[PDB]
C-alpha cells in the first residue's frame, strides 16, 4: 500500500521441493547444475519483473 | 497611563465624544510637550453604531448597510493623527481594534479601516480553541513598514532575514501538514520531518508566551535562532552566507 489505493506484487517463495537427479543421458551433472542455476536466476528475475 | 472609560449603557453621545477627546489629550501631551505617545482604541464598531445613531436622529437617508456614506471622512477624521512632525522629537501612533461581523472582510469597516490603514494582525478562531493564548495569525497579516523600522541601527541587522525565512518556512510547514493527511507518514522525507517538528516547535514556543512573560525582542530573536537551528545548514535559502556564518553557529 504505497498509496491511498493497494498495489499488487509477488514474491519468490522458494517452496523447497528437491530436484531431480538426471544421472542416466551420459550424466553432465555440471551441465544440470549450471542449467538449474541459471534459469532460477531467469526465474527471480522475471518474477520480479512481473 | 492616562485611561478613558465608557460603559455600554452610557449615553451615545458620549460615546461619538471620547475618542476625540482621547486623540487632543494625546495630540497635547505628545507634540506640546516631547513624548512618545501609543494610543489603544477598542471596538470602533460601537463607535460606527453612535454614528448611525446621530445619523438617525437628523433624518439622514441611510446608504450600504444602514451607514451614512460620509463615516469613511469621519473615520478618516478619527485616523490621521500619527507620525513624526519636523520642529518635533515626537510621536504618535494608532493600534485601534475592530470587532468583524461574521468573519467578513467585504464589510465596509474593516474594507474601510484596511484602504486607510498600513497593515493588520488577524487572530484566528482555531487558535483559540487550540488554548494558545496569543491567538494570532501571523499568516494574512502584513505590516507596510518593515523594512524601516528595523536594521543594524535598529534592534539588530539579521531581523529581516530571520523573520522572512520563519514566514517562508512556516508556509511550508503548513503544506506539509497538509501532505502528511493524505500522503501517510511513511511516505515523507526526512525535510518533511523537519518541516513538521519545526511547526509544532514554533506554536509551542514562539507563539505562546504567556499573560505576564515580557519577553525583549533579543530573546525573541535568540528564541527564532535556536529553532532555525533545527533545519541543517543548507535549507537557509533566505538567509544571506555572512549572517549564517556569524549567527548559526
Amino acid at each position: 500500500n504505497v498509496a491511498g489505493v493497494t498495489l499488487p506484487v509477488f514474491e519468490h517463495y522458494h517452496e523447497g521441493t528437491d530436484s531431480y537427479e538426471l544421472t542416466g543421458l551420459a550424466r553432465g551433472g555440471e551441465q544440470l547444475a549450471k542449467l538449474k542455476r541459471n534459469y532460477a536466476k531467469a526465474v527471480e528475475l522475471l518474477v520480479e519483473l512481473a | 497611563v492616562c485611561l478613558f472609560l465608557n460603559l455600554a449603557n452610557d449615553p451615545t453621545i458620549e460615546r461619538i465624544i471620547t475618542p476625540r477627546l482621547a486623540l487632543t489629550t494625546a495630540e497635547f501631551l505628545a507634540y506640546q510637550c516631547e513624548k512618545h505617545v501609543l494610543v489603544i482604541l477598542t471596538d470602533m464598531s460601537s463607535y460606527a453604531e453612535a454614528l448611525r445613531e446621530v445619523s438617525a436622529a437628523r433624518e439622514e437617508v441611510p446608504g450600504r448597510r444602514g451607514f451614512p456614506g460620509y463615516m469613511y471622512t469621519d473615520l478618516a477624521t478619527i485616523y490621521e493623527r500619527a507620525g513624526r512632525v519636523e520642529g518635533r522629537n515626537g510621536s504618535i501612533t494608532q493600534i485601534p481594534i475592530l470587532t468583524m461581523p461574521n468573519d467578513d472582510i467585504t464589510h465596509p469597516i474593516p474594507d474601510l479601516t484596511g484602504y486607510i490603514t498600513e497593515g493588520q494582525i488577524y487572530v484566528d478562531r482555531q487558535l483559540h480553541n487550540r488554548q494558545i493564548y496569543p491567538p494570532i495569525n501571523v499568516l494574512p497579516s502584513l505590516s507596510r513598514l518593515m523594512k524601516s523600522a528595523i536594521g543594524e541601527g535598529m534592534t539588530r541587522k539579521d531581523h529581516a532575514d530571520v523573520s522572512n525565512q520563519l514566514y517562508a518556512c512556516y508556509a511550508i510547514g503548513k503544506d506539509v501538514q497538509a501532505m502528511k493527511a493524505v500522503v501517510g507518514e511513511e511516505a515523507l522525507t526526512s525535510d518533511d520531518l523537519l518541516y513538521l517538528e519545526f511547526l509544532q516547535k514554533f506554536e509551542k514556543n514562539f507563539i505562546t508566551q504567556g499573560p505576564y512573560e515580557n519577553r525583549t525582542v533579543y530573546e525573541t530573536l535568540d528564541i527564532g535562532w535556536q529553532l532555525l537551528r533545527i533545519f541543517p545548514k543548507e535549507m537557509l535559502k533566505r538567509i544571506p552566507q555572512s549572517t549564517l556564518s556569524e549567527f548559526y553557529p
